[PDB]
C-alpha cells in the first residue's frame, strides 16, 4: 500500500499534546481539500514573518503561547474574509 | 438596487490587487518628480513668476496637470481598498480583546475602568446593542451575567451592559422565533449610529490609516503651482526594510539625546557670557573702515553667533576671531580657546555621534537573533537542536512530522466543521480545555521521544 | 514669504521647549 | 593580457598592470574585498543620501535663491540656484565635500530679512548629512573588518 500513503500525505496532519495523561501522544486527522492550498498565500505568509518576529524578541511566561493561539484565531478571520472577496 | 451587486463586485476587483495598485505610486512619483528638475525661475511671465523651462520634447504639456490628478486617482482608490480589505480585522482585534477581557476580568464592573487612553473611549460600546457585530461570539452578555450578575445587583449589571428589557426578555426568546423579511435600503437609518461613532474613533486612532490618508492631502494640495509632489517620495521610499532600520534608529534612542543636547546649549552659554563680559573687544568682524557689527553687544546676539559658527566651525572658535597676538591678555585667550576645543568639538559632538551609531549596534543584532532561534529552538517544546543532531536530519525532520507550528491552525479549523457528537475521546478533550483558555496541552519540553527514550529508540 | 521671527519670540519658544523637556523628567 | 598588448600604444596603460596583481597579497585582498562583502547594504543607503539633499535642494531654490551669489566681479550671472539641475549639482560638489556644512561657501546670513530662518536651514543640514550619514557609511566599511 505505497500508493495510498503518497496520495494521502498531502492530507495527513499530525499533532503532539500533553495533558490528562502526564505523557505525550500523537493524533492524526485529515485536514481539508481547499484550506491547505489556500493557506499558501502571499497575503498571510508575510504576516507570520511578522508574527514569528514578535514572539522571539519579547519573551516571558506562557503568555508567549497565549498570543500564539490569539494569532491563530485572528489568522482564520483574515482567511475567512479572504474567501468572501475572491470571485 | 441592481447596481448595488455590481458596485460591490466592482470593489472586489479593487481589493483583489491592492499592493499592486500601491506600487504604481512609486514609479509614478519618480517621473512627476524627475522632470521637475528642469525648472527655471525668471523675472518675466511666460513680483516674479516661477517660470518653467521645458526641453525640445512635446511632453511636459499641461498634461502634467492630468499627470497630477493621475497620481491622486491611483491613490484615491487605495482609500476604498484599504477601507474594504484592511479594516474588517481592526474591529475584530479590538472586539476579541474586550470580549476575552469580560470573560475573565470585570475591570468595567468590579473595581474601576483604567490614564485611560484608548480605554476610556471603550465605554461607549457597552450600551451599543451591536457590540458582537464582528466577533465570533454573539452571546457575551449572557456569560458575564452568569458570573457577576448574581453576586452584584443583577438589575445593575443587566442595565450597564445593555440588555434593553432583556431582564424579562431573557426567557422570552425560548418558545419560537419568526423570520422577518429584509428591509434593506428602507430602514437603514434604524441602526446603532452611536456605535458608528465608536467605529470611527478607532479608525482615526489607527497608525496605518492616518499615514496613507496623510499621503492623500499633499496629492490634493499638490495641484497648486508648487513642488509639493516631492514630499510623496520621502514617506514611501522608507518602505524598504533595511532603510526603515536607519530612520528608526534616531527614534529608538530619542529619550536619551534630548537630555544630552540640552547640556550642549548650556555649556556654550557659560562660554558665551564670559567672553561678552571680558573678551568683547576682540570679535570685531571688521567691515570696511567701521565696526558697528559687534557680535558681543547684545545678550542674545552673541549667543546666536557661537552656535551659528563655533559648533559648525570644525576647529574651534579661534577660526573666525581676530588675532590674539596682542600684548594684553595674550595668555588668557589660549586658555579660553583651547578649553573650548576640548569641551565641545572633541567630546560632546563625538558623544552625540556615538549614540546614533550605537543604535545600529542593537538593531542589527536583533536581525540576527531571529535567525539563531530557528537553527536551535523549535519554539514549540523546550528543546534545542542538540538532541536532534545526534541522528542525521533530526532537526530537519522535526519541522515536518513533529510540531511544524503550521498544522495547528489546520487542526483547529477541523474542529469547527465537526459536530459535538462526532468528537473522539481526545478531540473533545482539547475542545473543552480550549474554551477555558488554558494552554497546558502544548508539549513544552518533550516531543514523543524523551518519554520514549529507554523504552524504544 | 513667511513671518519674520524676532529674537525674543524664538527665545521664548525654545526656552519653553527646554523647560518642558526638563519638567517631563524633572 | 589585453592591456599588455594595448600598452604598446604611446600611452601609460602599463600602470594598470600593477593594480590587478599587487592585490595578490592575502592581507591586501581582505581590505579590497571588504567593500565587495557589504555591497548589497550601502547601495540602498547611499541612495537615501541623494534624496535628502534633494529636499534641501528644492527648498533653497524656492526661497533662499537670492543668497548664494558666488559674486564674480561686478556682475552675477552665475547663480547656482537658477536651474533645477544646476543647484543639485552644486550641493554634492561642495556641500558634502565641504567638511563643515553648506554654510562655508555661501554668503553672510547676517541680513535682517530671514536671519533666523537660515540658521535653522544651516544647522539642520549639519546634523543630517555630515554628522550622521557619512559616519554610517564609514561605519559599515570599517565593520567589514569586524
Ligand atoms: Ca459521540
Amino acid at each position: 500500500a505505497e500508493s495510498i500513503l503518497e496520495y494521502f500525505r498531502p492530507y495527513l496532519g499530525r499533532i503532539e499534546i500533553m495533558g490528562a495523561s502526564r505523557r505525550i501522544e500523537r493524533i492524526y486527522f485529515e485536514i481539508s481539500e481547499t484550506n491547505r492550498a489556500q493557506w499558501e498565500m502571499p497575503q498571510v505568509k508575510e504576516s507570520k514573518r511578522q508574527f514569528i518576529f514578535d514572539v522571539v524578541n519579547e519573551g516571558g511566561e506562557a503568555e508567549k503561547m497565549e498570543l500564539f493561539v490569539s494569532f491563530c484565531e485572528d489568522t482564520i478571520f483574515e482567511m475567512q474574509i479572504a474567501a468572501q472577496i475572491s470571485e | 438596487g441592481e447596481l448595488e451587486v455590481q458596485r460591490v463586485k466592482f470593489l472586489n476587483y479593487l481589493s483583489r490587487n491592492f499592493y499592486t495598485l500601491r506600487f504604481l505610486a512609486l514609479f509614478l512619483a519618480f517621473a512627476i518628480n524627475f522632470i521637475l528638475l528642469f525648472y527655471k525661475v525668471s523675472d518675466s511671465p511666460p513680483n516674479m513668476v516661477y517660470y518653467f523651462l521645458e526641453e525640445s520634447t512635446g511632453y511636459m504639456e499641461p498634461a502634467l496637470w492630468c499627470l497630477s490628478l493621475l497620481h491622486t486617482l491611483v491613490a484615491f482608490l487605495c482609500i476604498i481598498g484599504y477601507n474594504c480589505l484592511k479594516v474588517p480585522l481592526v474591529i475584530f482585534k479590538r472586539e476579541k480583546e474586550l470580549a476575552r477581557k469580560l470573560e475573565f476580568d470585570g475591570l468595567y464592573i468590579t473595581e474601576q475602568p483604567g490614564d485611560d487612553v484608548k480605554g476610556q473611549w471603550d465605554r461607549l460600546v457597552l450600551n451599543t446593542p451591536s457590540f458582537p457585530s464582528n466577533y465570533w461570539d454573539k452571546f457575551v452578555k449572557r456569560k458575564v451575567l452568569d458570573k457577576h450578575g448574581d453576586i452584584f445587583g443583577r438589575e445593575r449589571i443587566a442595565e450597564l451592559l445593555g440588555m434593553d428589557l432583556a431582564s424579562l426578555e431573557i426567557t422570552a426568546h425560548n418558545e419560537r422565533k419568526p423570520d422577518p423579511p429584509p428591509g434593506l435600503l428602507t430602514w437603514l437609518m434604524s441602526i446603532d449610529v452611536k456605535y458608528q461613532i465608536w467605529k470611527f474613533g478607532v479608525i482615526f486612532t489607527d497608525n496605518s490609516f492616518l499615514y496613507l490618508g496623510w499621503y492623500m492631502v499633499m496629492s490634493l494640495l499638490g495641484h497648486y503651482n508648487n513642488f509639493f509632489f516631492a514630499a510623496h517620495l520621502l514617506d514611501i521610499a522608507m518602505g524598504v526594510k533595511t532603510l526603515r532600520t536607519i530612520l528608526s534608529s534616531v527614534t529608538h534612542n530619542g529619550k536619551q539625546l534630548v537630555m544630552t543636547v540640552g547640556l550642549l546649549a548650556v555649556v556654550v552659554y557659560l562660554y558665551t557670557v564670559v567672553a561678552f563680559n571680558f573678551f568683547r573687544k576682540f570679535y570685531n568682524k571688521s567691515e570696511d573702515e567701521d565696526e558697528p557689527d559687534m557680535k558681543c553687544d547684545d545678550m542674545m546676539t552673541c549667543y546666536l553667533f557661537h552656535m551659528y559658527v563655533g559648533v559648525r566651525a570644525g576647529g574651534g572658535i579661534g577660526d573666525e576671531i581676530e588675532d590674539p597676538a596682542g600684548d594684553e591678555y595674550e595668555l588668557y585667550r589660549v586658555v579660553f580657546d583651547i578649553t573650548f576645543f576640548f569641551f565641545v568639538i572633541v567630546i560632546l559632538l563625538a558623544i552625540i555621534q556615538g549614540l546614533i551609531i550605537d543604535a545600529f549596534g542593537e538593531l542589527r543584532d536583533q536581525q540576527e537573533q531571529v535567525k539563531e532561534d530557528m537553527e536551535t529552538k523549535c519554539f514549540i517544546c523546550g528543546i534545542g537542536s542538540d538532541y536532534f543532531d545526534t541522528t542525521p536530519h533530526g532537526f530537519e525532520t522535526h519541522t515536518l512530522e513533529e510540531h511544524n507550528l503550521a498544522n495547528y491552525m489546520f487542526f483547529l479549523m477541523y474542529l469547527i466543521n465537526k459536530d459535538e457528537t462526532e468528537h473522539t475521546g481526545q478531540e473533545s478533550y482539547v475542545w473543552k480545555m480550549y474554551q477555558e483558555r488554558c494552554w497546558d496541552f502544548f508539549p513544552a519540553g518533550d516531543c514523543f521521544r524523551k518519554q520514549y527514550e529507554d523504552q524504544l529508540s | 514669504r513667511l513671518r519674520r521671527l524676532t529674537a525674543r519670540e524664538a527665545a521664548t519658544a525654545l526656552a519653553a521647549l527646554l523647560w518642558a523637556v526638563v519638567a517631563r523628567a524633572g
